[PDB]
């Protein structure tokens, strides 16, 4: 009715769920690097090139 | 750069939305079970009960801080010997709060 008693509990699986957003901060700062860092070793390599 | 920012923070406003209602379901589901016909067992509750009270500062921390907080009894005489949420655990918010503490 509403007179209340409690017991245990069981198992089934193991799980390791999804939340990814922090990372992102330094990823998207990086890649954008990446195209800069290399364009400037070739693009300065370029420069000199018949001088 | 300044929009990326001004989209971030916007992604930021959105990402906050979710987790907060990941986050504070999790607390109201916490608060679930410590009202249910809670009459707390004495050594697990209060852990129970400081568990869900230290995890409140960590809510503040995003979203607003004023809640209401209250006790109440039971007996062996169990009946439905319910523990209350509402005016024994409620939060202020966004001018009139209408809300379950659970």
């Amino acid at each position: 009715g509403g007179v209340q008693v409690g017991t245990g509990t069981a198992v089934e699986s193991i799980v390791r769920l999804h939340d990814e957003y922090s990372y992102y901060k330094l990823k998207g700062a990086s890649n954008q690097l990446e195209y800069t860092k290399y364009m400037a070793s070739t693009l300065q390599e370029i420069a000199q090139r018949f001088p | 750069t300044l929009d990326k920012i001004q989209k971030k923070v916007n992604d930021d406003i959105k990402n906050t939305v979710d987790e907060i209602n990941k986050i504070g379901e999790e607390i109201a589901t916490i608060n679930k079970q410590i009202y249910g016909q809670e009459a707390l067992p004495t050594e697990h509750a209060n852990e129970l009960r400081d568990r869900r009270d230290e995890l409140e500062l960590t809510l503040s921390k995003l979203v607003s801080a004023v809640a209401s907080k209250n006790e109440i009894n039971q007996d062996n005489r169990l009946d439905t010997t319910i523990t209350d949420p509402g005016h024994q655990y409620n939060l202020s918010i966004e001018g009139f709060s209408i809300v379950d503490g659970i």
